[PDB]
């Protein structure tokens, strides 16, 4: 081929080299939503009836 | 020692006050407890049994760059 035959598809262009993906960038928010849903599930599983 | 309220031997009688619950009257208990801080208020920390992993999410982190 003449060079390494691999071409890289970069998600975000950055001068610092940080190849950032949409998943690891938003982990805390998704985990926060999951924790809120878990709290609601616990509330309706343990404290939902008189 | 036996915490009597009254005694009467012949013509001699004596009536005592109500003995303390333990060894100290409430005033003496208050004096003893003066070394407690925050006016005697105490707090117990609670938990839900969840350990807690603040490092989660940062585990899958690859360093790209010079490295400082």
């Amino acid at each position: 081929v003449g060079v390494c035959p691999f071409v890289r598809y970069v998600n975000m262009m950055d001068l610092d080299g940080f190849t950032m993906g949409e998943v690891e960038y938003l982990v805390p928010v998704a985990s926060k939503i999951d924790k809120t849903d878990y709290d609601r599930l616990l509330a309706q599983h343990y404290n939902s009836w008189k | 020692p036996d915490r009597v309220i009254s005694r009467q031997m012949g013509p001699f009688n004596v009536q005592y006050s109500q003995p303390p619950d333990g060894f100290f009257y409430p005033a003496e208990l208050a004096i003893l407890k003066r070394f407690k801080r925050s006016g005697g208020l105490m707090t117990v920390s609670t938990s839900r049994g969840e350990e807690g992993r603040p490092w989660a999410g940062k585990t899958a982190y690859i360093r790209y760059g010079d490295g400082l």
